[PDB]
């Protein structure tokens, strides 16, 4: 998606400046997975006129 | 009738000072170290807190540091190799009224 500002940060390691950089990268993507569940396949259904 | 620096021949060994003449930048803004001499030389190291590891997030490597006590002139900032490493030095003691200096070495390689 998209890469951040890019920083410096040298460090005095082992009696020598170490150069070094560090930045952000993110990325963008769906997600998967599954769990069984369950499911209808019919119906009922009553009906009635109360007073004819 | 004076002799004190004879406590450090008991224990000694060969390494190589390695002294340092600075130098100056170029007209871009760089940086030119130059002028190194060499010289095998005697020493009595010890290890005071030396070998520490460290496990960092990129990786591992060690913190060596070690004291010098030797009987030439050596200023803070030289080059002393030792047991095939070099080893850069942190601050002196020198003692002039005697013939002796005890320095810190700190190892360079990454």
């Amino acid at each position: 998606h998209e890469v951040a500002q890019i920083n410096s940060i040298p460090e005095f390691l082992g009696e020598r400046w170490e150069k070094r950089a560090q930045t952000n990268i993110t990325l963008r993507g769906m997600s998967t997975d599954g769990f069984k569940v369950d499911v209808i396949e019919q119906h009922v259904i009553n009906v009635t006129g109360e007073r004819a | 009738m004076i002799d004190v620096a004879i406590a450090i021949d008991a224990e000694s060994v060969e390494v190589t000072w390695r002294n340092r003449s600075g130098g100056s930048y170029d007209s871009r803004g760089n940086a030119t170290g130059a002028s190194w001499a060499d010289t095998q030389i005697r020493a009595a190291i010890q290890p005071v807190s030396g070998r520490e590891l460290q496990d960092l997030p990129e990786g591992v490597r060690s913190k060596v540091t070690l004291v010098a006590w030797t009987r030439s002139e050596v200023a803070e900032n030289d080059q002393i190799i030792y047991l095939g490493d070099a080893y850069r030095v942190y601050a002196a003691r020198p003692r002039p009224m005697d013939g002796f200096t005890r320095i810190a070495l700190g190892k360079v390689s990454p």
